[PDB]
């Protein structure tokens, strides 16, 4: 699999032979004869290349990428600079700055710096038309974000899983809770961001648990 | 000229904008209970169902806090407004998936 770190490709690579792996392929391919399609191909596993599967000690749950030019780069919620961050991630920005001590709006939305670290940045659907919302909705990367999910699941201890809205939610909604840090609250967009979000000081939380784990905490400010 | 072309030019005009900004879209998936106002989500109406959503932002939307956007029902259109300083929600159209609510497209010309 072309752009798709070793480390994951080497536990993951069971998938690629699944008939519905093959027909998202096949689909994803004629989709890009006929559209331009974010993120381009090496960047859709940007994810995997951040860090090794080995180091993932958080994992955030998002939806599709980001459907404009030169946002999306593998990573839920984060976009290139210099393109602004999206509304979401200002809200992200606005709770850290009152959970985390001395975090600053880095003046950009590049989440790379929290990736290296082994924060898992996972959307369900790893491809969209551009300027198209949705458009590669339910052709097949929910079963293989599922499959990433579970054996996150099985093959690790302590992780903390950050689920934001209810979607996110139903996909989190089979972690081992005995085996797993599970923190849920509403979705960070402004439509939403005041029904939960603003408040559940999520970045201290996960380091508090992090901390408690055994591993060594996350440097949200290690963006700036 | 398109719905979201519209609500850009009603915006750039209500807020004084500027004219040719670009903007982006976030598109978020979420359960209508989470979203809208209490008297707008009903049982057996809105109540439970997920709707598509659409925000849009530029670096001026940002420095206002002004969030236009629009909301679906699978491709029913739900809802055309924006959220405000104060987080107060003003609708410019919304429909409870049996019928309009509220209806001030007229004001996108
Ligand atoms: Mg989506
Ligand atoms: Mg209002």
């Amino acid at each position: 699999m072309e752009f798709f770190g070793e480390s994951w490709k080497k536990h993951l690579s069971g998938e690629f032979g699944k008939p519905y792996f093959i027909k998202l392929m096949g689909f994803v391919a004629e989709e890009r004869k006929h559209y331009t399609v974010y993120p381009p191909p090496h960047q859709v596993f940007t994810w995997t290349q951040m860090c090794d599967i080995k180091d993932v000690k958080v994992v955030i749950l998002g939806q599709d990428p980001y459907h404009g030019p030169n946002q999306a780069h593998g990573l839920c919620f984060s976009v290139q600079r210099p393109v602004p961050p999206p509304p979401s991630l200002e809200n992200i920005y606005k709770e850290l700055s009152t959970d985390i001590e001395d975090f600053v709006h880095p003046g950009h939305g590049d989440l790379s710096g929290w990736a290296k670290q082994g924060v898992l940045l996972l959307n369900a659907v790893l491809t969209v038309r551009a300027h198209q919302a949705n458009s590669h909705k339910e052709r097949g990367w929910e079963q293989f974000t599922d499959a990433v999910v579970s054996w996150l699941n099985q093959n690790s201890n302590g992780l903390v899983f950050l689920l934001w809205g209810s979607y996110a939610q139903k996909k989190g909604s089979a972690i081992d809770r005995k085996r797993h840090h599970v923190l849920q609250t509403a979705h960070p967009s402004p439509l939403s961001v005041y029904r939960g979000f603003f408040g559940c000081r999520h970045f201290s939380k996960t380091n508090e648990l992090l901390q408690k784990s055994g591993k060594k905490p996350i440097d949200w400010k290690e963006l700036l | 000229m398109t719905l979201e072309l519209q609500l850009k030019h009603y915006i750039t005009n209500l807020f004084n904008l500027p004219k040719d900004e670009k903007w982006e879209c976030e598109s978020i998936e979420e359960i209508a209970d989470d979203i809208l106002p209490d008297q707008y989500v009903r049982l057996g109406a809105l109540s439970n169902k997920i709707l598509q959503t659409y925000t849009y932002y530029s670096d001026t939307l940002h420095e206002s806090n002004i969030y236009p956007f629009i909301l679906y029902y699978q491709k029913q259109l739900i809802a055309i407004g924006y959220i405000d300083e104060n987080h107060d929600m003003d609708f410019l159209y919304l429909h409870n998936t049996i019928m309009p609510l509220l209806d001030q497209r007229y004001l996108l010309t």
